[PDB]
RNA sequence: UUUUUU
């Protein structure tokens, strides 16, 4: 009855990012993992 | 000298292609008979056929076999259109503008070695000195042994 | 004996559009480019339905009548299938171009614009596909058509099918037949439906491999 | 026969140019308004100024002005009668060239919410229409006072038997074949617009180009001169 | 109602510009990699440039001729924008686009005397082949002038018009069964090179895509032959160039339409050897 | 026993009608609809099922769903609220106050043509969208402007929806090799940054290429 | 072009390859009227509409309703049908129907009253299916009946007729014509007037020949021949609205 | 400018 997608099977992170390479980037990815698990 | 239109091959027999016996019906089969052509070097087509024959009691049989060109187009198709609006082969230095197209004249018609093919004979009994008392006219399939 | 000729069908050439279809029937040749649910104007605002539009042009000449009363058949073909209360206010162009008429124009494009619906991915209630059969002076139908084929018979008939319970959705006429030639052209055409929407399901699956 | 002895048809050597002569300031109803004459290539311009925007409000552009271009020449131009209705595409193009090259250089910063419009009326056309018509919208802007970077000055050139040619005539272009009309804004050479329909070989090109430049510079060291005498004449009469 | 560009793309697009590299990969001096396809009938071409097609079309039929020009044929050219091809394209929305294609092909292909005209007159003053050509833009993602020209030449190369033949005053056609249509007499194959102009001539590119084309300020067409003769230059958009960068760019120009004409000559002699063992569409070099 | 869940690996057609055996109802995704006791399919794609069903396809045009991470563009402002181009049917709003930390005293600096990361509150057939740039408890959890230095550049749905799953395998080497940082926006938008051009370049041609 | 079946390139009509001398209709009484047969309301899907008749000559007319200092704009769309007359003409035609669209315009607004009507505007459509005669009068007063029962407001009705000049050595005006007396004619007038207002309302006539008093002569005559005209039309109006 | 193979 909804056509959502991230509350149908499951998506990843908001903003995700890789190597370090920028900052505040690495805390929010981190905050979206433990959320994840 | 213009080059063939499409409708003109269509009317061609299919390319893969044997001896159909069906359409045999008047023709008797001499495979077992020698029969040679001699050529001027260099031919796609030929027409010519011939074979001589001693019978038993010392008379000749003599056969003049000639490709059947009037058993693949027949009258008021537009293979016949062309073939009456050419009339004759016409022969350069250089190259040669058919009649007929390849393939038929290639080798449809023209009787190359060792293999069948339809023809229109005529049969001679003819005495050693060569005077002729019957003739034969029949349509045949012939299986030349060589070209010479 | 009634078979179709050959039939090719590729998905996603252009890159621009919402939705690609390349349909190839025998030698003719239909491509169809379809965009979403985009913006409207404020003049063909519909609440309850979303608006429809069908261009379709041939290579030849300028567009002219007979093109708009076919563009029109697709119209009604396309609102009649596609689910348009789920969407209002938003606009589906569905844009035809005729690469190749070798006879039977409107059942290949018909089939391409049924899997260009379905790869730009407008919701539908069923697929649709189109066929032709050609009554000859004889009577002996032939399922679609060549030029010459159509151009000998007295009678041409092009029918647009349902895949749900193969119901009839749009028919096209140029001939003089009557009404129990009428039937059996329409069973011919519901056998030849079965097999084009056996072709979309296995288009389908070759598509999704990775 | 065109150019044989080193003489054209009209009697006049490869590097000079027609007789033109520019007229500023005929209607008075409008803003601004130049008559210019090259030859017998008659040419008419009138500019209505930065008005705003009368009706169509969502064309209107936050940062430039907005150029807006129409070409329309008489009925009775050449000898056969041509209708500028249902045969507008010649015209289109001539237009949307003009838009190019005035908005090119006008200053459009100057002008937030403007509209500028410029329309060329041909009244008898004998060669070298596009640069005539060029040569009259520039006069025409520069009697409205919209300032803009540079003099703009337009001419013509062919290439007949090895030679360059300037500021050809209507036989010139009709029997040649050759044509390159190019515009031109000469303080720092730069080319403003080129057009050219030909079968031109690349080793002359170079050539031609400058002929064609050199016209140009012979342009704006004519009109500059009617210019001069304009305000020169403006400012006896007002201190 | 396109999508607008953003002000980051233009900033890093600009920014990749200053360093000499594009977008895919490719020099400055690369087109992409071109294909052409052809129809069943004779005329029917399709040409991607790399996500741009391009149909062309060739028809011919009989008029009366136009009275100042007795004696030879009527080249009539449609540009037509299909509306698939970008999600602007609305039919009369775009009027400027079409005018400014629209008169460049026909400028080009006419005042080049490419295809010849004078061969085609029947009978003087009374019956004249009249040839339409129709290129419709599928997909819109890069110049619409380089593959509207290779369509339109390809088209006409490819072309075969059937056969009449005069006898004193009886004109008989024939149809493509009873006869085989001759092949159109063409001079040369002019085409057509776009170049695009950055930040005031500063930075030379050719063959602008999409985003490409939204950054550029200038625009500049040489159609050039293969015997390197210049047949047109149209400039666009509003640029101010010295001279010596057309001096520079017919160079380039020329090096480009000699390897096109290798290419399409690549694709007649293949797709002429496809039909010669039993008929099909002839693909084409890609490279 | 057919046509009910079986096929729950397999690709189904649009409008092959399945049902749920058996009060516990269940919820529906994104591309089934309900019709009395049994659900009817509106889009080619493969059925997956966790515990809903729902089913997916590589289509390239967004339609507005409630609550979805979305780059979009600002188109102008009005007074009070912006206007933002999302890639849908019709574009969306944003309020000044609705940024972090912004009153009447404070505007957020909000520029004609830059992207920005949110999530739409409200999104129905009914009205217009409108999204916002804030958590539920009142914070910004990286939402905002973007900035600028990045190259954007336009995917299909599904490589977003096979990328951002728990298990890939293309994120890991690229966060392997070098640095850089990305942004992901549901409407299928990809924005990159890496120090210099050339990687960059090569992150997107490697993210786009598959 | 592209819009409309096309058919043959080029048509004549058989007329003029007609070999007969056909004769002139004779003479007459100057102020011989044709009988009137008008109703209004004919329509259905129309807001309002008028069906006028008169020897050879038919017309109708029919009036959209209001749509969406500010002042009401009527804009009037002629079309005559493309089997009236002898000739056939073309079906967007172009020339001659703006003209006599102009002439319609021109004469209704001293009769429509527009102050009530602001930001709106008014569809008037006539159509002639047999131009037996007076062509323009005809279409002018059943314009005025369809727009009057339309239920617009008003000053008054529009009566129009029209004139014609026979080119025998003694100029007569002659009134209300046929198709034939137009074609032996040299020069036709048509002149329209409010009858309660006493006032013209427009007048439009092609000359070929005559004097300044003769065109005056002949105005008068066409208002005492539209003043002799009105009653019919008033009586059809009172039985139309009787039905209403 | 017959005549037989091309």
């Amino acid at each position: 009855e909804e056509q959502s997608f991230l509350l149908c099977e499951d998506l990843l992170y908001g903003r995700m990012s890789f190597r370090g390479f920028n900052p505040e980037v690495e805390k929010l990815m981190l905050q979206m993992n433990a959320k994840h698990k | 000298h213009q080059p063939f239109s499409q409708a003109v091959l269509s009317f061609l027999p299919k390319m893969p292609w044997s001896i159909t016996e069906k359409d045999m019906k008047n023709r008797e089969d001499l495979r077992h008979l020698c029969i040679c052509s001699v050529d001027p070097p260099g031919c796609t087509d030929i027409n010519d056929a011939l074979h001589c024959r001693e019978l038993e009691n010392g008379n000749l049989e003599v056969g003049v076999h000639i490709a059947d060109v009037s058993h693949f187009i027949r009258p008021g198709n537009a293979l016949d259109q062309e073939s009456a609006r050419r009339g004759t082969t016409v022969y350069l230095c250089e190259k040669r503008i058919d009649m007929v197209p390849e393939l038929l004249s290639s080798n449809l018609c023209s009787l190359k070695c060792d293999v069948d093919r339809l023809a229109f004979s005529c049969i001679w009994e003819m005495n050693h000195n060569a005077e002729i008392l019957k003739t034969k006219f029949t349509k045949s399939v012939i299986n030349s042994k060589a070209s010479l | 004996g009634c078979s179709l000729r050959h039939f090719a069908c590729e998905q996603n050439l252009l890159s621009r559009p919402d939705g690609s279809a390349s349909f190839l029937q025998g030698d003719t040749s239909v491509l169809a480019g379809v965009y979403g649910p985009a913006e409207v104007k404020v003049s063909k605002e519909i609440f309850n339905k979303a608006t429809l539009e069908v261009i379709l042009r041939p290579k030849i000449g300028l567009p002219g009548v007979a093109e708009k009363s076919r563009e029109r058949l697709i119209r009604n073909t396309c609102e009649a299938v596609v689910l348009g209360t789920l969407h209002p206010r938003t606009s589906i162009t569905v844009v035809l171009q005729v690469v190749s008429d070798a006879g039977s124009l409107l059942a290949c494009c018909l089939n391409a614009a049924c899997m260009a619906l379905v790869d730009a991915g407008v919701p539908m209630r069923a697929l649709f596909c189109g066929v032709a059969c050609a009554l000859d002076s004889d009577g002996t139908l032939v399922l679609d058509p060549t030029s010459k084929q159509e151009k000998e018979a007295r009678a041409v008939l092009t029918f647009a099918l349902d895949s749900v319970e193969r119901k009839l959705l749009m028919s096209s006429t140029k001939g003089l037949y009557s009404d129990t030639e009428l039937q059996q052209c329409l069973a011919a055409a519901q056998a030849a439906s079965q097999h084009v929407f056996r072709f979309y399901r296995e288009s389908l699956q070759r598509r999704y491999s990775k | 026969l065109l150019s044989d002895q080193g003489y054209r048809v009209d009697g006049r050597r490869a590097g000079e140019l027609r007789k033109i002569q520019a007229r500023m300031g005929v209607f008075a109803q409008a803003d601004g308004s130049a008559y210019i004459e090259q030859g017998n290539t008659k040419a008419l311009a009138v500019v209505y100024g930065p008005h705003e925007i009368r009706g169509s409000r969502a064309r209107a552009l936050p940062d430039r002005a907005l150029v807006n271009c129409q070409y329309s020449s008489a009925t009775f131009s050449t000898g056969e009668r041509k209708r500028r209705p249902h045969g507008d595409r010649k015209s289109c193009e001539m237009g949307l060239q003009l838009r190019q090259t005035f908005e090119a250089a006008i200053l459009t910063q100057l002008h937030p919410r403007s509209q500028i419009d410029i329309y060329v009326q041909v009244l008898q056309a004998d060669g070298g229409t596009y640069a005539a018509c060029v040569n009259a919208a520039t006069l025409a802007v520069l009697d409205a006072g919209i300032p803009m970077r540079d003099f703009v000055c337009a001419c013509s050139a062919g290439f007949v038997d090895g030679t360059a040619l300037a500021d050809l005539s209507h036989v010139e272009e009709a029997a040649g074949g050759p044509q390159l009309a190019l515009a031109l804004l000469p303080a720092s050479g730069q080319i403003a617009l080129l057009e050219m329909d030909a079968r031109l070989h690349e080793d002359h090109l170079e050539r031609v180009l400058e002929a064609a430049a050199q016209a140009a510079r012979d342009v704006h060291t004519l009109l500059d001169r009617v210019v001069r005498q304009h305000v020169r004449e403006a400012s006896i009469l007002l201190g | 109602k396109e999508t607008p560009l953003s002000n980051c793309e233009r900033r890093f697009l600009l920014r990749a510009i200053e360093e000499k590299k594009r977008l895919d990969g490719r020099q400055t001096y690369d087109y992409r990699n071109i294909r052409i396809s052809f129809g069943t009938d004779y005329g029917c071409c399709i040409v991607e440039l790399g996500k741009t097609r391009v149909l062309g079309q060739v028809s011919c039929e009989l008029v009366s001729p136009k009275l100042n020009r007795a004696t030879e044929g009527i080249l009539f050219f449609n540009l037509e924008l299909s509306q698939m091809a970008a999600p602007a394209f609305e039919p009369g929305r775009q009027s400027d686009l079409l005018v400014k294609l629209n008169r460049l092909m026909e400028r080009c292909l006419r005042n080049s005397k490419c295809i010849d005209t004078e061969s085609l007159c029947v009978v003087a003053g009374e019956k004249v082949w009249q040839i339409r050509v129709d290129l419709h833009l599928l997909n819109h993602d890069g110049n619409i002038i380089d593959a509207a020209s290779i369509a339109a030449i390809v088209a006409l190369c490819h072309f075969r018009r059937p056969d009449v033949s005069v006898q004193g005053d009886e004109v008989t056609l024939y149809t493509p069964e009873e006869r085989d249509p001759v092949p159109l007499s063409i001079h040369h194959m002019p085409i057509c090179v776009s170049f695009a102009f950055f930040q005031q001539g500063t930075y030379l590119l050719v063959d602008p895509n999409e985003r490409e084309e939204r950054v550029m300020d200038g625009l500049l067409v040489i159609a050039m032959n293969k015997h390197r003769e210049i047949c047109t230059i149209q400039s666009s958009g509003g640029i101010m160039l010295l001279k010596d960068q057309v001096l520079r760019c017919s160079k380039i120009a020329g090096v480009k339409v000699a390897e096109i004409t290798e290419l399409i000559l690549k694709a007649l002699e293949n797709d002429q050897k496809v039909r010669k063992e039993g008929g099909k569409f002839g693909f084409a070099e890609s490279i | 026993a057919r046509a009910a869940r079986t096929v729950l690996g397999q690709v189904v057609l649009p409008g092959e009608e399945l049902l749920l055996p058996e009060r516990v109802r269940v919820v529906c995704g994104p591309g089934l609809r309900r019709c009395g006791d049994r659900l009817l399919v509106t889009k080619c794609g493969r059925l997956r099922h966790k515990e809903v069903y729902w089913v997916d396809s590589q289509q390239k045009r967004y339609v507005p769903v409630k609550g979805d991470h979305v780059i979009g563009i600002v188109t102008a402002k009005s007074g009070d609220i912006f206007k933002v181009d999302v890639g849908g049917s019709e574009p969306a709003s944003l309020s000044y106050l609705s940024f972090e930390g912004a009153t009447k005293r404070n505007r957020p600096n909000v520029q004609v043509g830059d992207l920005i990361y949110g999530q739409f509150v409200v999104a129905n057939k009914d009205m217009e969208p409108e999204m916002v740039c804030i958590d539920s408890c009142g914070r910004a959890n990286g939402m905002g402007v973007i900035g600028q230095d990045g190259l954007l550049f336009k995917v299909t749905l599904g490589l977003i929806r096979k990328l951002l799953a728990p298990d890939c395998e293309i994120i890991q080497e690229v966060g392997k090799l070098y640095p850089l940082e990305i942004v992901f926006g549901m409407n299928g938008r990809i924005w990159v940054k890496a120090k210099t051009i050339q990687q960059t370049l090569i992150l997107a041609n490697i993210l786009e290429a598959c | 072009d592209h819009r409309r079946i096309r058919g043959p390139e080029e048509s004549q009509p058989p007329q003029l390859y007609a070999a007969d001398e056909e004769e002139a209709p004779g003479t007459r009484d100057p102020t011989r009227l044709r009988p009137v047969y008008a109703r209004a309301g004919l329509l259905s899907q129309a807001k309002g509409s008028a069906y006028l008749e008169a020897g050879g000559t038919k017309v109708l007319c029919a009036v959209s309703g209001p749509r969406q200092a500010l002042r009401g704009r009527l804009l009037c769309d002629f079309r005559r049908a493309p089997f009236a007359g002898r000739r056939r003409r073309a079906p967007p035609g172009g020339c001659e129907e703006r003209e006599l669209a102009l002439a319609l315009q021109e004469a209704l607004e001293p009769a429509v009253r527009l102050g009530r009507y602001p930001r709106a505007q008014l569809e008037v459509s006539a159509l002639l299916l047999e131009d037996g005669g007076s062509a323009l009068a005809a279409a002018l007063t059943a314009a005025a009946l369809a727009l009057a029962d339309a239920g617009v407001e008003m000053y008054d009705l529009v009566v129009g007729c029209g004139l014609s000049l026979a080119p025998g050595p003694a100029p007569t005006w002659l009134l209300d014509p046929t198709r034939l007396e137009e074609e032996r004619a040299a020069a036709g007038l048509t002149v329209a007037l409010m009858p309660v207002l006493n006032q013209v309302a427009g007048l439009l006539g092609s000359g070929e020949g005559g004097l300044t008093e003769s065109w005056a002569e002949a105005v008068r005559l066409g208002l005492e021949g539209c003043q002799r005209l009105y009653p019919v039309l008033q009586q059809s109006l009172v039985r139309a609205a009787r039905r209403r």
